């Protein structure tokens, strides 16, 4: 029974090792979009400062 | 009676033999536990190899 439980524990710990690797890679993809998103707003902030510095269309 | 006292000693010797015979059964039971442990150890060793695999 201990060997069967250890095999089940090893089998269960096998799925978690694949699950944790899968979640980390899936969150890397999700964080890539947020990083690309933040690049847009960072570029937008620079462009917004340009509108303020015009002093004629501002 | 002196002869009857010797017979009582023989009964005591038989009781001692019976106690020794009972002790032998207890000793066999103690040896039985050791034999079971050896069988369990072999299964434990096989289980350990499976865990290593």
């Amino acid at each position: 029974g201990n060997f069967k439980s250890k095999l089940k524990k090893a089998m269960l710990s096998q799925q978690i090792t694949k699950s944790t690797i899968a979640n980390k890679m899936r969150l890397k993809v999700l964080s890539a979009r947020e990083q690309s998103l933040d690049g847009i707003f960072e570029e937008t902030k620079e462009k917004l400062s340009g509108i303020a510095n015009n002093r004629d269309e501002y | 009676n002196g002869i009857a006292t010797l017979l009582q000693a023989e009964k005591e010797a038989h009781e001692i033999v019976s106690k020794a015979r009972k002790y032998r059964q207890d000793k066999l039971k103690q040896a039985k536990t050791d034999a079971a442990k050896e069988i369990d150890s072999y299964k434990i060793q096989k289980d350990k190899e499976l865990k290593e695999f």
